[PDB]
């Protein structure tokens, strides 16, 4: 984990997301959507089991993105939670919340699920 | 949204 | 927003949640277990649409908490996604995902999902 | 369960469904959208634990509504998971998703997530 | 779709699931575990949207699985929530949720959420 | 949506 | 776990 | 749990 963490992950949209995995469980880095031009980059900071495993287990981690930058304001935040699975193919399987700031009447509809599989390829 | 794919 | 989502939270469950939310998006603070004991304590980061409003739409938010600190380590972490409603009662309403690391044959029932909803009071 | 699920039952949002339990697990019944006008019923069918229990737990069901009948199609359908707790105060506490159909291009957002507690008053 | 969806289909963890999707919406069938031997049997009962499309959308479904039967009965219901995409390649996307019946200290953890994609091959 | 509360 | 009510 | 993959 950690040092297996720290780069450059790829999901199968096309999102690229660099991250640091600091020795005592933070995560730090940026989120860039497709296209890949500069006005595409948002802060993303998280956790992960810095002591994670005699039975092979993964590394459990979530980390947060609010759309929100010098170039666009989607007024929403997802979260990702999941696991990293380190070895020849790593991956980083997870499941997303992204919930939109809504008017009370719309609230029942503020949040959207889905799931991701990162890869360092 | 910026979470998505591309557009294209 | 940021002023007032900075300050202590509390849910139906007896947690407490202490946050600081920075001038640029970042949600700092501890989370704390029921009982209220020292070790019931873990670091919580994420972030916040720092520029959410004239249709009183909520402001969108998460933050992750990885369930290890210097008592324990339950091989998991949970993030939550959801939304910031100011006024005389001011509450946080979240969808949350709790993963755990497990092997790759258990992989599919790692992750489980609920709801929270913070209040001041 | 059964005797106890078969009924009417309402939820935070104003929406009514009535459900019959069979002895072998199946619900059938009606869901009814707000306003409480004829065309806003919809078809629902289901499956619940007809054998739950010494320990006081829940029973475990679920349910779907494909939201399409002679007045209107929403192109959607929603599952609810949850169990029902019976007695002097009687709930299903469920969690919902929500999927509407649409193109490949807008698949990653297709499904919302939800939560709902009906009761029978 | 209907005519598409009726038929067997086959998910990533080796699960068979044979369903008829009937003229006015409604889906029946039995879903099989793993192993595929008679006990592994279960009821399946659903949804669909019968008139789903000039802009080659999914056809949003759902369907539930109680975990009963005469050789098991694991106290949990599972739904899943989707869509049907037909052509060379059909296949119905989910996300679904799992839900045990569970005393009310540990109802907060009671639902797995996760997803799967089913192939007719 | 018919799942949403009432509108009004 | 430590995410949970108080256990009492 | 039924759900899950074989266990093999």
């Amino acid at each position: 984990a950690e040092a297996g963490i720290t780069g450059t992950w790829y999901n199968q949209l096309g999102s690229t997301f660099i991250v640091t995995a600091g020795a005592d469980g933070a995560l730090t880095g940026t989120y860039e959507s497709a296209v890949g031009n500069a006005e595409s980059r948002y802060v993303l900071t998280g956790r992960y089991d810095s002591a994670p495993a005699t039975d092979g287990s993964g590394t459990a981690l979530g980390w947060t993105v609010a759309w929100k930058n010098n170039y666009r304001n989607a007024h929403s935040a997802t979260t990702w939670s999941g696991q990293y699975v380190g070895g020849a193919e790593a991956r980083i399987n997870t499941q997303w919340l992204l919930t939109s700031g809504t008017t009370e009447a719309n609230a029942w509809k503020s949040t959207l699920v889905g799931h991701d599989t990162f890869t360092k390829v | 949204h910026p979470q998505g794919p591309p557009c294209k």
